[PDB]
């Protein structure tokens, strides 16, 4: 331990810091396999034991770095999709790969693909409770129903225009693109009001 | 012997041992292939523990641990010991966070137990005697009934 | 390969010199720290005892020479007369008979003259061997020689010296091993290279003896070599650096050390250039660590065209462009 | 059942070359390392007061022969003397009692001189057996045999050699046991296999000596076997693990 | 100057005498480079609300 590995034996006060003073093996003797074996121990009678005396080195293979991921072992597989290709699609394309793996193995997600799963699991009841919540605004304020049916009507027109402008130019259902898509709704709603009350 | 050696010869033989790797940081300009020393310091299984060296000789006669103990995987403890039904069974109890569904959640632990269940060994079962949600599901199921009828 | 074992130097003749004789040591004759000669006196404990001795011894001789004379005037006067009858060939015989008697005492006594001669110049402690003295362990005055030999002072030879190193017992025998199965010459020949710590002082020297008993304690064997002190710089007892030569491999094949991979069961394997510039692996053990590169043992042979790089990029089968 | 013991190599014959005499090594007339044959010279202590005492044994004898000869010359005479009554009986009988006593004493002066001459033998110090010799542990000029038996070299016998290994004594005991009642067959007969550690030589040897006494510290009775050491592979005390067959 | 044995006559083995001691760094594991030379850098985090 104190050869190789270096050890830290008590603290050094350097000018009012309190440092420690490491013991290590010297850079010449700590450089091959055969530097393992040129060490000595002591035994009990007070002579030196070289290592090689008593040890013997194999080689094998082994971990530099365990990864582990809610206590169990694990592996961090990394990548991004093609070009062009969403990362939904990728998602099912890797579950379904993992899907074919030994029983035993698990698949998680994390951090980022966590957020987009949540992301993509909220929107839709997202949309669905502003619809429904601005269906009953509509009709309380205009004491009826044929009338809100009538103004809900504009909001796919706002929506068809973020959706072709942003197809045209090819960029992806961030959630940049949708917010702007929900304030377009809004003023096109706003729009529509301003019709149809004076109407 | 006294228990002293055998406690003292336990504690530094069955020591994980961070030797190290060759090669480390500061490394020579020359060298070029670091790589770990892993050196096996603890021991797995008691026939392992059994070879503790207690007292050895220079002729090569030795005393191992197992000469003067025996060695077994057992309790950590053994103050408290529970049965169910007159066989010797085991038990945990699992709490609610606050502020969480009770019924999903014992739905959840059923669930998972019974999928665990599969991978028990046969000799072996697993019951839930006690549970909390099922009074809140009877009384709600109940409550419902009233307010309808 | 060479190896760097741990020794001491040791004087090639050392003589401690001990009182044989008990006795108050009167004058130490040399000084300290200077050179003597064989022979040369040292101490000098007072012959009290020694000289009576001597002295009595000599009285004995006296005594045998005095007894040896009458003898030689009864036979030199019976001589003449034996032959006229004048005495009886039995007293003739008796005189001739006490004539080499007498003669076999003189003898006795001089052998006992001379013991006590040697015993009172024990007294005289000269140097027995020709080196570099040290302190006087007993300074005039002491009472020496009582129960034990006491030691008196040391000398010790400084040219040439000998290097008591120690080597362990496993590394000789698979050097043994590899020099009969036929890997590696032996280099008994290759003279050990002598360093000393703290110091630029390099020395040259030859294995004189391998001892063949392993230390039981340190599980190691012991060798001496014998290294020239022409200037006196190696001094006795310093711990020193040797480099044994550990035999000598005539076609020793050296590789990069990065060029080197190792499979799950420890196997290490080289990537080769084959023909059709297609990546081979052939697989390799590996010997000792020299510098930047591997010593390989077996698994490659002269001309080899191995792959130094890239190593992490280049599959088995592989085609690659050798630069 | 093959159990691996624990042992260690240790030499037939184990010569600790010792001076037998007080004395100053005058010279060390082998190199170490070398291999000796019994009754080399090894080491010459300084021959100075062994010699005296030689001289002085020699000088008794020829003294006692002196005295013998005078004695054999008397007898001789008297012999046809006697035989006609020249010499009285009792006259001849002193002297032939008289020669009986110097022919004695010659014996005893003999005797005497043997004595010194094999005191002045001990300061020849040669080899008692034949073997390798390590280094001289005194070097010459050293003051040897003073007060006690001072070692000088050490001449050990490298072929074959004896590994003393250890057994568990109740292993012993059990497999004794089994023996016994009958479950497994005794295998004193299948000769011992030693491997030293580390390397991929294997030699067979013959189960020698098994103890009767019990190791107080660990309680472990010690057993002997003998190995073939040919190509003086097996060095003396290398530790080394002996599969004995256990039946 | 640690004194690691020391005889009653005076003789005494010092630490410098096995090892060579000086000023270093507590670990070795990281180095950081700015443009090809040794530099050194932290991490400056906000605190909340500011």
């Amino acid at each position: 331990s104190t050869a190789f590995g270096s050890s830290v034996i008590n603290d050094f006060a350097n000018a009012g810091r309190q440092q420690r003073v490491v013991v290590q093996a010297e850079q010449a003797e700590r450089m091959t396999p055969e530097s393992v074996l040129r060490l000595h121990v002591p035994n009990d009678s007070g002579s030196l034991v070289p290592l090689s005396a008593f040890v013997t080195t194999s080689w094998e293979e082994g971990p530099v770095q365990v990864a582990r991921y809610n206590g169990y072992p694990s592996i961090r597989i990394a990548g991004d999709a093609a070009p062009g290709v969403s990362t939904g699609e990728a998602m099912l394309e890797l579950e379904r790969i993992a899907a074919e793996l030994p029983e035993g193995i698990g698949y998680e997600w994390t951090g980022l693909s966590y957020q987009e799963r949540v992301a993509s699991g909220q929107a839709t009841m997202l949309f669905a409770l502003a619809i429904t919540v601005v269906f009953l605004l509509l009709v309380a304020l205009y004491e009826s129903w044929a009338i809100p049916l009538t103004v809900m009507l504009i909001v796919p027109v706002g929506a068809l225009g973020a959706v072709l402008a942003v197809t045209a130019i090819g960029l992806p259902n961030d959630v940049y693109f949708k917010v702007g898509l929900i304030t377009v709704i809004g003023l096109a709603a706003k729009n529509a009001i301003l019709i149809v009350e004076f109407a | 012997l006294s228990i002293d050696d055998v406690n003292n010869a336990i504690r530094t033989q069955n020591v994980q041992v961070p030797a190290g790797a060759f090669g480390s940081t500061p490394g020579s300009s020359e060298q070029e292939l670091t790589a770990t020393l892993t050196v096996k310091g603890t021991l797995d299984n008691p026939e392992e523990f059994a070879a503790i060296v207690l007292r050895a000789n220079q002729d090569g006669s030795r005393l191992t641990l197992g000469d003067v103990a025996r060695i077994e995987v057992g309790s950590q403890d053994y103050n408290f010991g529970s049965r169910q039904d007159g066989k010797p069974a085991v038990a945990a109890a699992v709490q609610l966070s606050p502020g969480a569904n009770a019924i999903q959640t014992a739905e959840a632990v059923k669930q998972r137990l019974t999928e665990l269940s599969a991978n028990f060994p046969d000799n072996v079962e697993f019951s839930v005697p006690y549970d909390t949600s099922r009074f809140v599901d009877v009384a709600i199921d109940k409550v419902i009934m009233t307010l309808i009828e | 390969v060479f190896a760097e074992l741990p020794g001491r130097i040791e004087p090639v003749r050392v003589a401690e010199v001990r009182a044989r004789v008990a006795g108050i040591v009167l004058k130490r004759t040399f000084e300290e720290g200077a050179d003597v000669k064989a022979g040369d006196v040292l101490f000098q404990i007072d012959p009290a005892p020694f000289k009576a001795a001597l002295s009595r011894a000599q009285g004995e001789l006296a005594r045998a020479e005095a007894q040896l004379f009458q003898a030689q005037a009864m036979v030199r006067r019976y001589e003449p007369l034996v032959k006229i009858d004048a005495v009886s060939q039995q007293d003739f015989d008796n005189a001739m008979a006490a004539l080499q008697s007498a003669q076999a005492d003189k003898r006795s006594a001089q052998a006992n003259v001379e013991t006590a001669r040697l015993d009172l110049g024990y007294a005289e402690v000269r140097a027995p061997i020709a080196g570099r003295i040290g302190r006087a362990q007993v300074t005039e005055g002491a009472l020496v020689g009582q129960g034990e030999a006491t030691l008196l002072a040391r000398i010790q030879q400084l040219d040439p010296v000998y290097a008591d190193f120690t080597q362990p017992a496993a590394d000789a025998l698979r050097l043994r091993a590899a020099i009969a199965e036929g890997k590696v010459a032996g280099a008994s020949d290759q003279p050990l290279s002598l360093r000393v710590d703290g110091t630029d002082i390099e020395r040259k020297g030859t294995l004189l003896f391998t001892d063949i008993s392993v230390d039981r304690s340190t599980g190691q064997i012991a060798l001496r070599g014998q290294f020239d002190n022409p200037e006196g710089v190696l001094l006795p007892g310093m711990y020193v650096r040797v480099r044994t030569p550990q035999g000598l491999n005539q076609n020793a094949i050296l590789v990069p050390q990065r060029a080197v991979q190792r499979s799950a069961d420890g196997q290490a394997s080289v990537m080769l250039l084959g023909e059709g510039d297609t990546v081979e692996v052939r697989q390799v053990t590996t010997g000792a660590m020299q510098g930047s590169r591997w010593q390989i043992s077996e698994g490659l042979q002269a001309g080899d065209k191995v792959i130094t790089s890239s190593l992490a990029a280049i599959r088995p089968g592989a085609k690659v462009i050798p630069r």
